[PDB]
């Protein structure tokens, strides 16, 4: 397991979070 | 507590290619995301890539095939290496270590950072 | 309380991955 489970969705939650991030600067 | 310390930047040709490192220091959880951000002045902060505690990574889509990150084989110290450097690579580098713990909870930590300078002509 | 925190980020990643499909063409 459950550790690498939390850990991959946690690297697709920073990816996600910074692709959000930048798009919102971009279009705000 | 955890805390890293980067490395391998600085000037280079239009051209070149470097492998930056970052050293973390401290406590490995077991749970944990090593990542590469690049931040150039005024501009928001970019992540490049990650890498779990498995080995497991994470590409920015722009730099998929030009970026590669990886552990070494046996110290505490991740690396990114930037292949065919542009003018617009420019910035300074961060390494991050982030994850969660069921004693502590979130935990976030941030690199120094250090300045890549490309230049041309 | 790992099961748990699987559940959490499921649905955050969702979110996010809603706001990335709304804000590509807005």
């Amino acid at each position: 397991q459950l550790e690498d489970k939390v850990e991959e969705l946690l690297s697709k939650n920073y990816h996600l979070e910074n692709e959000v991030e930048r798009l919102k600067k971009l279009v705000g | 507590q955890v805390q890293l310390q980067e490395s391998g930047g600085g000037l280079v040709q239009a051209g070149g290619s470097l492998r930056l490192s970052c050293a973390a220091s401290g406590s490995i959880f077991s749970i944990n995301v090593m990542g590469w951000y690049r931040q150039a002045p005024g501009k928001q902060r970019e992540l490049l890539a990650s890498i779990t505690s498995r080995g497991s990574t994470n590409y920015a889509d722009s730099v998929k095939d030009r970026f590669t990150i990886s552990r070494d084989n046996a110290k505490n110290t991740v690396y990114l290496q930037i292949n065919s450097l542009k003018p617009e690579d420019t910035a300074v580098y961060y390494c991050n270590s982030r994850g969660w713990t069921t004693t502590r909870g979130d935990y976030d930590y941030w690199g120094q950072g250090t300045q890549v300078t490309v230049s041309s002509g």
